[PDB]
RNA sequence: AGGACACUGUUAUAGUUAACUAUGAGAAAUCUUUAAUUCUAUGGAAUUAUAUAAAUUAAAUUUAUAUAAUGAAUCUAUUGUAUAACUAGUGGGCACAUGAUUGUAAGAAUGAUGUGCAAAAAGGGAUGAACCUUAUGAAACAUUAAAUAUUCUAAAUAGUAGAUAUUAUACCAUAAAUAUGAUGAAUACAUGUAUUAUUGUAUAAAAUGGAAGAAGAUUACUACUUUUAUGAGAUGUUUCUAA
């Protein structure tokens, strides 16, 4: 059976990934990190809400996905299946050992203890550093309510201590408010599908004309 | 990693970016005499002359000149003291020590003081360097300064 | 102060130099000590506890 | 200090008067002047905070500056209290915070005195900690604390609970009074 | 064995400063082993000719 | 170390006419880049005149060697420095502070820099090889450090305020996820609802009769300042012994 999550939990000072120098890894069990309805352009969903971090810690492969399906279950229930957009960061690329003491021992090929203790591979987790973003949704003005209490329950699935609130930032750019509204006012905002470009004057002249036909 | 002629050379034999190649003419024109000041730089591209990579980038003096080789004293620091090593190095690992241009250029310059006070019966003004001592005293003006009045200021979230 | 008088009328400064010398004191005993440290105090001539020296101020 | 047992009228901390500049070089001689007030215990204390400040908002290093000249200021005190609201900054285990107190004291020397001890209690922190922004004498109608305002309507009388003993002996007979 | 200490480099330093560090000094110079024969052959006949 | 996704290895999704544009995640055996630190070398000899060669050049033309003369040039410390001859013990080590590799973890195993115990006195941590002050012959008098001042026990129950829980140890002799109270604390909104800071209780279970060192303490507990005093081969003053 799996180990208690006491055994890895705190950070170790190199990271160990898969490559030609380590083969043989079993395969992940989450699959799906962008759920909801994502199709949904710039203008559809205005308002985003985070989950900041508050500690160093491993977090494994097998919790971001049941954390991520509280949160999905439950902003089904109350807005609907178009009305939000859910996305995970993180990705796992570390790799776990384990030195597994047998039983039958003490002859040829299965030796005991601390002699030739080097790990043989068991399962994959995150690394996650100090005040830094996890998971995020998207909405419209109505369902801020909502959010605020599906990422509370998405908490409880991890160790540790974590804070939710709301960002300042419109929708999944990486553009503030303010700093959005100036733009639209002059017109250097370009409509790309999921987000915005912005429109400068560096390129020849006959290119800059070519780009403002898909203005907004 | 095994104890060899070139062990653990990954960094210190690479050639730069943007700088392959065989070198140029400006290193074969260059002279050597005994006496003078070397430093030792090797140059990963030719594979006939190279010393050891404990030596890279330490400075000697030209002894003897050979039809193929330079003769370079340097100082080791074997277990207890500090001895003596020679090799021999091709021309186009080295490079002319400077920091003495400074030094011989004032004695060149006070050669020429003592040879002037020689007419004259005064004594002689060398020149040595300079000495850094406490901090001199200066004049300021309020006519065009004014000074600018600094307070602390209430703290504001980044976001 | 009479030069900084005659400063003063038609509004200048003139900040003075600095003193000429230092006061230097030893107060805690150096028996654990770094190599470095060992070395410094000994080129101060400051072996014992409780003791003082004067030392001329320059940029080393 | 004769009735009370520590300075209450004139506390450790005092109120200087700094200003330095830079020291002059070929690329540039006579450079700018600063001036600014930090309340500490000695100059030598108010070098050390004023030499940091300088270095948040401008690149300065302390180790090429040179300290122009630092007073001392003293009021000439009467005696009438007044109002005294206090805006500052500490720190804290979390981060940093800022808030605004109100208090009533003599002078704004004994006034920031009371300031640390109700942060003694209230905040936890040493006395390094706290940045003083400004200290200001508030008139009438803008006092935002009832505190303030219970104390500040006249013709006040209350009684005192009596709780102290009147000699310093080991021991008096029974049925004296300590009154 | 008992599986010991396989071997430190521990007091290494403080062992070699207990007397100074002495430098050995080059002697005049063409004199060290190794000169070119072609150019002492000639360096002889000069001193000859000269006393 | 930090940095970057431009080369090598890796990863989630939307667009435009396989190619371009976006928002996200990364590296012990990746690099267009790149500090703090660690280390090497110079800070006195050089010029002029004359001569020698069997080297070297198209060549008095260079490379070298002599003899004569012309000199104290960065801050601090050190009255000695340098050289030989003869000979013993040891080659099972451990601990603290900083930073690492294997291991679920260990008073576990193995490396790196500094200082110790071993082989080191007195004073303090109730008691302890390694923690904190601290250099060494026999004594007397005054001043402090480390640490303490209800009583055992030398030395002021010398001040502002809060804590209701049989509260109170630098190394050091354990406590979490989580759920809720209280301030004449702060900011936003409508006397109250939201956050932030400080703080209390629950969560909290063992083998003979028990450990804040103990009696006991709610002004002997906790938080922040200024004075006074006690207290070490330490440090000062005087007498005496050792090449
Ligand atoms: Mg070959
Ligand atoms: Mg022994
Ligand atoms: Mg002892
Ligand atoms: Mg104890
Ligand atoms: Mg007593
Ligand atoms: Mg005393
Ligand atoms: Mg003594
Ligand atoms: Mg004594």
């Amino acid at each position: 059976a799996r180990r208690p999550g006491r055994c890895y939990r705190y950070l170790s000072k190199k990271a160990y990934h898969k490559s030609r120098f380590c083969k043989s890894v079993p395969d992940l069990k989450i699959k799906i990190w962008d759920s909801g309805r994502r199709k949904a352009e710039v203008l559809d969903f205005p308002i985003c809400i985070n989950l900041i971090s508050h500690a160093r810690e491993n977090i494994s492969e097998q919790a971001l996905d049941a954390a991520r399906i509280a949160a999905h279950h439950y902003m089904v229930k109350t807005a609907g299946r178009d009305n939000f957009h859910l996305r995970v960061n993180v990705y796992p690329f570390h790799v776990l050992r384990i030195n597994k003491m047998l039983s039958c021992a003490g002859a040829d090929r299965l030796q005991t203890g601390m002699r030739q203790s080097f790990g043989k591979p068991e399962g994959r987790v995150a690394r996650i550093f100090f005040d830094q973003i996890v998971m995020s949704i998207r909405t419209k003005k109505g369902n801020e309510a909502a959010a605020m209490e599906a990422l509370r329950r998405s908490r409880h699935k991890f160790p540790g201590k974590y804070e939710v609130q709301v960002s300042s930032k419109f929708g999944f750019t990486g553009l503030y408010t303010e700093e959005f509204n100036k733009l639209r006012e002059e017109g250097c905002l370009l409509a790309n599908g999921n987000t915005v470009a912005v429109l400068k004057q560096k390129g020849p002249i006959s290119q800059y004309m070519k780009k403002l036909e898909k203005q907004l | 990693s095994a104890g060899g002629y070139r062990r653990k050379t990954r960094q210190l034999l690479k050639q730069p970016f943007r700088k392959h190649g065989t070198p140029g003419l400006s290193v074969y024109l260059a002279t050597y005499r005994i006496g003078d000041y070397v430093t030792i730089s090797i140059n990963p591209s030719i594979h006939k002359g190279m010393p050891f990579k404990y030596y890279h980038g330490r400075t000697g003096r030209v002894f003897t000149v050979n039809p193929k080789s330079v003769g370079v004293v340097l100082h080791k620091k074997v277990n207890g003291r500090l001895s003596v090593k020679t090799i021999f190095v091709r021309v186009e690992h080295l490079k002319k020590y400077k920091g003495r241009d400074a030094f011989l250029e004032r004695v060149n310059k006070n050669n020429e003081i003592l040879k002037e006070a020689r007419e004259k019966g005064i004594k002689l003004e060398y020149i040595r360097q300079k000495e850094e001592g406490p901090r001199e005293e200066f004049i300021l003006n309020l006519d065009e300064n004014k000074p600018v009045k600094v307070g602390y200021e209430p703290f504001i979230k980044v976001y | 102060e009479k030069t900084k008088s005659d400063y003063k009328s038609k509004n200048m400064l003139y900040i003075p130099k600095e003193p000429n010398f230092l006061v230097v004191v030893k107060i805690k005993s150096s028996i654990g000590a770094a190599p470095r440290q060992r070395s410094i105090l000994k080129l101060l001539r400051l072996n014992k506890t409780n003791s003082a020296v004067l030392v001329k101020n320059n940029k080393s | 200090m004769d009735f009370a047992k520590r300075n209450y009228t004139v506390p450790p901390f005092k109120e200087y008067k700094l200003s330095a500049c830079l020291t002059p070089t070929s690329k540039n001689p006579q450079p700018q002047i600063y001036e600014s007030t930090i309340y500490a215990q000695n100059h030598v204390f108010a070098r050390s905070k004023f030499f940091k400040l300088l270095n948040d908002k401008y690149k300065l290093k302390p180790s090429k500056l040179v300290l122009l000249g630092a007073e001392e200021i003293k009021e000439q005190v009467t005696g009438e209290v007044k109002n005294y609201g206090i805006s500052f900054v500490f720190r804290c285990k979390k981060g940093l915070q800022n808030s605004y107190r109100e208090f009533r004291a003599i002078s704004r020397v004994s006034a920031l005195d009371f300031l640390f001890r109700e942060a003694a209690i209230r905040i936890r922190c040493k006395r390094n900690d706290i940045f003083v922004i400004d200290i200001k004498e508030l008139e009438d109608e803008e006092i935002k604390t009832g505190k303030v305002a219970e104390f500040n309507q006249p013709d006040l009388k209350f009684p005192v609970f009596g709780k102290y003993a009147n000699t310093r002996d080991l021991y008096v007979p029974v049925n004296t009074n300590l009154s | 064995m008992a599986k010991k200490k396989n071997g430190t480099l521990a007091n290494k330093n403080y062992k070699d400063h207990r007397n100074g560090i002495k430098r050995q000094k080059i002697g005049k110079l063409l004199e060290l082993p190794g000169v070119n024969q072609k150019f002492l052959r000639n360096m002889k006949y000069a001193r000859e000719g000269l006393k």
